[PDB]
C-alpha cells in the first residue's frame, strides 16, 4: 500500500506564527493532475472534522488561515495566524486507490508566555 | 411569384392577366454588413437558375418553354368526381394539391406514355413527310 | 424542411466574455433593415409540441457551453457492449481552471437561401391550435440563452394576459408552462452564504391571477400548492447561474399557502437563503462536475421573472383537492417557451389540374 | 445540512458478536458510507465501505472476516457487525458518508460523534 | 404480463426496455395512477406516494434504453400492478409479495410440532411447496404446518412458494 509518513512528530508554534506539517508518500498518486489528500483535525472529547480536501481547494465554514501545497510525494499543511484553539492532532490522508492508509499524526501545541 | 395564397384559382388566374400588363407597361452601415448583400445575391441568382433549370426540365411531357400547357390524357371520374366551378372558384390551391395527393404518382407516368405514343405517331407520320 | 439555420449575434469581439468570444468567431452582424411580408387570408396548422428547431438549438447550446465554463474534473460513465454484468466503467477528465466572466447575449435565428419562416400574430394561439393572422420573415427576435431551472429567468413578455400551455392535460405527465404578462424583479445578493429578494406586493398578484385564470379547467376542486416532493438537490430547490457561481436557493416559503377566491398568504422583503456549491450534477448527461474555488464577494444579480413552470399530481385518491407542485429541468421545456410561434416551410410552384381545353395534335 | 448520530457506549464480552448503529438524518440514498476506528496509539483506519444503492462491498483485507456492514435506508440507519470479541477490540467506531461512484472520498463534510466499545468481563 | 415474486426484505429489479438509445421520457405508476419515479432532462424525481425513499433507479443503464426500478426493504403491502410509459406504450407488470416464516422465534425442543406463518396480500392463492434435508416435500397451499420437528430435522428448511408457474425460494428458522 502507498505508505504515508508524516512530520515532525511534535511541533510547537508560538501565538501569531507560521506553521507547517509535511507529509510524504512511497507511491506517486497523481491521476490527471488532482491531489488526492486529505487533511483532518482531532482535538479530545470531539470527532475529528474535514479541513483541508485535495491540497488545492478549501473546504467551507473553516476560515482561510489553512492552505495546502507540494507534489508527488512530498506535501505541505500551511496555518497562518495560528491562534490558541489550533492545538490539536492533524492527520494527512491519501485519498488515490484502496485500501486506504492513515499517517502517524502530528501534535501542534500553541506556545505561550 | 404569381399571386398570394387563400386566393382561389380563378382569381389568380384573372389577375396574372393585368399583372403581365402592369409590369410591362413599365409604369448605419457595418462595414461587416458587406456580407448580406452576397447573401442576398446568392439567393437571388440561385432563383434564376432553379428557375432556367425547371422550365428545360419540363420538355418531357412535351410542354417545354411555357407556363400553361396542354396534354391529352383523358380525365376520369375516380379521381376528383368535381366539376369545373367548384374547383375554379373554391378550393383554395393547398387544399386541392392535398385532395389528389395520392394519384400525383400515377399522373406522371401516364403523361409520360401519353407524349412517348405522341412522338412516335409524329415521327411515324413524319417517315411520310 | 429540414436544413441547417446559422446563428446570428451583434457580438462584441473585444471583450473577455465567452459569448462574445462565440458570437466573434461564428456569428455575423444583424440585418441592416428587416423586410417582413404581411400575408392575407391564410390558415395554417401551427404545432409547437413537435417542432424541429429546438432539437437545433439545444445542440447549439450545449457546444457554447464548451468554451466559457470548463470542468476541473469531468467525470462520466461509459458501458462496454454485453448482452446481459455489463461493463461499466467511469471515465476522469481534466483540464485547466481558469475563472472568467460569464453573461448571456442575445442570439438570432435565421434561414439561409430558398426558405422562409411562419410567425402566428394570434394573441392567445390555444396553445397547438390554427392561427389566422399569419407574417413571412427570415430571422427571429433576440433570445436569451439563459439557464435555470423552476422559474423563467429574464426573458419575452406575453402579449396582453398570462397564458396556460400544457401538452395534453389530464394526464399528469407533461409539465405545465405558464407566460406572465408583467415581469417581477428579483434581486440575489451576497462567505458561503447569501440572500434573495423579491417585491411580495407584486408576487401576490401574480399568484392571483394565475389562479384566477387556472380554475377554468378545474371549477370545482380546490387549487393548492405545496414545495417539492424529493429527488435531485439541482431540482428541489430553485438553481441558476451568476458571474461564475452557480446559485442553489430553497424555495419553500413561497407554495405553501393554500388557495381560494379569497386570501390566505398573510395579514415588505421576502429573505431567501442561499448556498453556492462546487460539485453539481450536469444537465447536459450523467455526471457530477466541480469548478474551482469562488471569487473573493460582493457579487450582485438582478434579474426579471416572467414565466413559470408547475406540475400537477393526480388519481383517484383525489378528494375535491388539486395540488400543484414545482417542477421542470428538461431544457428542452425551458426553450419551447421561446420558439413556439416560429415555422420553417420550402415553397413548391408545381401543380395539375383538370382543365376544359384539349390539345391540338 | 446531513447530520450524523450514533447509539451509546457498550461493555461485552470477549468471543460474542454485537451490532452497532449508526443513523443518518437530508436522507441518504445512492452514497456510500464507510467505517472508521480508533484505538490509542494507532492513528485511524478504515474497516469497511459500503453502497446502500445497491449495497455494493469494500473490504479491508485486515479485517476480512472480522467486520460485516448491513443498511437499512427505510430507517436511515447502517450497521456494523463483529464478532470473536478480543482485548485488542475495544476502541471508538465512527460512521463516515459523503456521496456516490466508487472513488468519489473528497466530499467527507461531517463525521459522528462516536461509539465506544470495551471488552471486559467486569 | 410478467409476474414477479418478492421475500419481504430484498430488492427486485423490474425492467422496462427500448430501442432508440437516447434517454427518452418514462414513469412507473401504481394501479392507483401515482407517480412513483420518472426522468425530466437528466435529473431525477421522486413521485409524492408512500415510497419516495426506498425507490431509486440506477443512472447508467438510461444511455442503454432499460429504465429498471429498484425497491428496497420491500414488503407485502406493495403488490400491484405497475405500468412503463416509454413512448406510448403500456409495458406493465405485476408483483405479489408474501412472507413466510416461523412463530417460534428460538423456543423449540424435539417431539413437538412446527407451524409456519404466511402472510400473503389479501386476495391471491398462491401455493407452498415445501422442501425438507430429510426429503420431507410437504405440498400444500398457502397455509402449510408440521407436527414433527426434532433433531434430525436441523436447518432452514428450504420450502419455497410457488404461484402461476413462479417460485420464490424462504428459508424457514429451525433451532433445538
Amino acid at each position: 500500500d502507498i505508505v504515508l509518513t508524516q512530520s515532525p512528530a511534535s511541533l510547537a508554534v508560538s501565538l501569531g506564527q507560521r506553521a507547517t506539517i509535511s507529509c510524504k508518500a512511497s507511491q506517486s498518486v497523481d491521476y490527471d493532475g488532482d491531489s488526492y489528500m486529505n487533511w483532518y483535525q482531532q482535538k479530545p472529547g470531539q470527532p475529528p472534522k474535514l479541513l483541508i480536501y485535495a491540497a488545492s481547494n478549501l473546504e467551507s465554514g473553516i476560515p482561510a488561515r489553512f492552505s495546502g501545497s507540494g507534489s508527488g510525494t512530498d506535501f505541505t499543511l500551511n496555518i497562518h495566524p495560528v491562534g490558541e484553539e489550533d492545538a490539536a492532532t492533524y492527520y494527512c490522508q491519501q485519498s488515490h486507490e484502496d485500501p486506504w492508509t492513515f499517517g502517524g499524526g502530528t501534535m501542534l501545541e500553541i506556545k505561550r508566555t | 411569384f404569381l399571386g398570394a395564397a387563400g386566393s382561389t384559382m380563378g382569381a389568380a388566374s384573372m389577375a396574372l392577366t393585368v399583372q403581365a400588363r402592369l409590369l410591362l407597361s413599365g409604369i448605419q452601415h457595418m462595414l461587416q454588413l458587406t456580407v448580406w448583400g452576397i447573401k442576398q445575391l446568392q439567393a437571388r441568382v440561385l432563383a434564376v437558375e432553379r428557375y432556367l433549370r425547371d422550365q428545360q426540365l419540363l420538355g418531357i411531357w412535351g410542354c417545354s418553354g411555357k407556363i400553361i400547357c396542354c396534354t391529352n390524357v383523358p380525365w376520369n371520374d375516380s379521381w376528383s368526381n368535381k366539376t369545373i366551378n367548384e374547383i375554379w372558384d373554391n378550393m383554395t390551391w393547398m387544399q386541392w394539391e392535398k385532395e389528389i395527393d395520392n394519384y400525383t404518382q400515377h399522373i406522371y407516368t401516364l403523361l409520360e406514355v401519353s407524349q412517348i405514343q405522341q412522338e412516335k405517331n409524329e415521327q411515324e407520320l413524319l417517315e411520310l413527310d | 424542411a429540414t436544413t441547417t439555420l446559422f446563428c446570428a449575434s451583434d457580438a462584441k469581439a473585444y471583450d473577455t466574455e465567452v459569448h462574445n468570444v462565440w458570437a466573434t468567431h461564428a456569428c455575423v452582424p444583424t440585418d441592416p433593415n428587416p423586410q417582413e411580408i404581411v400575408l392575407g387570408n391564410v390558415t395554417e396548422n401551427f404545432n409547437m409540441w413537435k417542432n424541429n428547431m429546438v432539437e437545433q438549438m439545444h445542440e447549439d447550446i450545449i457546444s457554447l457551453w464548451d468554451q466559457s465554463l470548463k470542468p476541473c474534473v469531468k467525470l462520466t460513465p461509459l458501458c462496454v457492449t454485453l448482452n446481459c454484468l455489463i461493463n461499466c466503467n467511469t471515465s476522469v477528465i481534466t483540464q485547466a481552471c481558469p475563472k472568467v466572466s460569464f453573461e448571456p447575449i442575445p442570439i438570432h435565428y435565421c434561414a439561409p437561401a430558398g426558405f422562409a419562416i411562419l410567425k402566428c400574430n394570434s394573441k392567445t394561439f390555444n396553445g397547438s391550435g390554427p392561427c389566422t393572422n399569419v407574417s413571412t420573415v427570415q430571422c427571429t427576435h433576440g433570445i436569451r440563452p439563459v439557464v435555470s431551472t423552476q422559474l423563467l429567468l429574464n426573458g419575452s413578455l406575453a402579449e396582453e394576459e398570462i397564458v396556460i400551455r400544457s401538452e395534453n392535460i389530464t394526464d399528469n405527465a407533461k409539465t405545465i408552462i405558464v407566460q406572465l404578462n408583467e415581469a417581477v424583479e428579483i434581486n440575489c445578493t451576497r462567505i458561503r452564504q447569501a440572500h434573495c429578494n423579491i417585491s411580495k406586493a407584486r408576487w401576490n398578484e401574480t399568484l392571483g391571477q394565475i389562479v384566477a385564470k387556472l380554475e377554468e379547467q378545474f371549477p370545482n376542486k380546490t387549487i393548492i400548492f405545496n414545495h417539492s416532493s424529493g429527488g435531485d438537490p439541482e431540482i428541489v430547490t430553485h438553481s441558476f447561474n451568476c458571474g461564475g457561481e452557480f446559485f442553489y436557493c430553497n424555495t419553500t416559503p413561497l407554495f405553501n399557502s393554500t388557495w381560494n377566491n379569497t386570501r390566505t398568504d398573510d395579514y415588505q422583503n421576502i429573505t431567501l437563503q442561499c448556498r453556492i456549491k462546487q460539485i453539481i450534477n450536469m444537465w447536459q448527461g450523467v455526471g457530477k462536475a466541480m469548478y474551482a474555488p469562488p471569487i473573493r464577494g460582493q457579487i450582485r444579480c438582478s434579474s426579471n421573472i416572467t414565466g413559470l413552470l408547475l406540475t400537477r399530481d393526480g388519481g383517484r385518491d383525489q378528494n375535491g383537492t388539486e395540488t400543484f407542485r414545482p417542477g421542470g429541468g428538461n431544457m428542452r421545456d425551458n426553450w419551447r417557451s421561446e420558439l413556439y410561434k416560429y415555422k420553417v416551410v420550402k415553397i413548391e410552384p408545381l401543380g395539375i389540374a383538370p382543365t376544359a381545353c384539349k390539345r391540338r395534335v | 445540512q446531513v447530520q450524523l448520530k450514533q447509539s451509546g457506549t457498550e461493555l461485552v464480552r470477549p468471543g460474542t458478536s454485537v451490532k452497532m448503529s449508526c443513523k443518518a438524518a437530508y436522507t441518504f440514498t445512492d452514497y456510500w458510507i464507510g467505517w472508521v476506528k480508533q484505538r490509542p496509539g494507532h492513528g485511524l483506519e478504515w474497516i469497511g465501505d459500503f453502497y446502500p444503492g445497491g449495497d455494493y462491498t469494500l473490504y479491508s483485507e485486515n479485517f476480512m472476516g472480522k467486520a460485516s456492514l448491513t443498511a437499512d435506508t427505510s430507517s436511515n440507519t447502517a450497521y456494523m457487525q463483529l464478532s470473536s470479541l478480543t482485548s485488542e477490540d475495544s476502541a471508538i467506531y465512527y460512521c463516515a458518508r459523503g456521496h456516490y461512484y466508487g472513488y468519489s472520498y473528497a466530499w467527507f463534510a461531517y463525521w459522528g460523534q462516536g461509539t465506544l466499545v470495551t471488552v471486559s468481563s467486569a | 404480463k410478467k409476474v414477479v415474486l418478492g421475500k419481504k426484505g430484498d430488492t427486485v429489479e423490474l425492467t422496462c426496455t427500448a430501442s432508440q438509445k437516447k434517454s427518452i421520457q418514462f414513469h412507473w405508476k401504481n394501479s392507483n395512477q401515482i407517480k412513483i419515479l420518472g426522468n425530466q432532462g437528466s435529473f431525477l424525481t421522486k413521485g409524492p406516494s408512500k415510497l419516495n425513499d426506498r425507490a431509486d433507479s440506477r443512472r447508467s443503464l438510461w444511455d442503454q434504453g432499460n429504465f429498471p426500478l429498484i425497491i428496497k426493504n420491500l414488503k407485502i403491502e406493495d403488490s400491484d400492478t405497475y405500468i412503463c410509459e416509454v413512448e406510448d406504450q403500456k409495458e406493465e407488470v405485476q408483483l405479489l409479495v408474501f412472507g413466510l416464516t416461523a412463530n417460534s422465534d428460538t423456543h423449540l425442543l424435539q417431539g413437538q410440532s412446527l407451524t409456519l406463518t404466511l402472510e400473503s396480500p389479501p386476495g391471491s392463492s398462491p401455493s407452498v411447496q415445501c422442501r425438507s434435508p430429510r426429503g420431507k416435500n410437504i405440498q400444500g397451499g398457502k397455509t402449510l404446518s408440521v407436527s414433527q420437528l426434532e433433531l434430525q430435522d436441523s436447518g432452514t428448511w428450504t420450502c419455497t412458494v410457488l404461484q402461476n408457474q413462479k417460485k420464490v425460494e424462504f428459508k424457514i428458522d429451525i433451532v433445538v
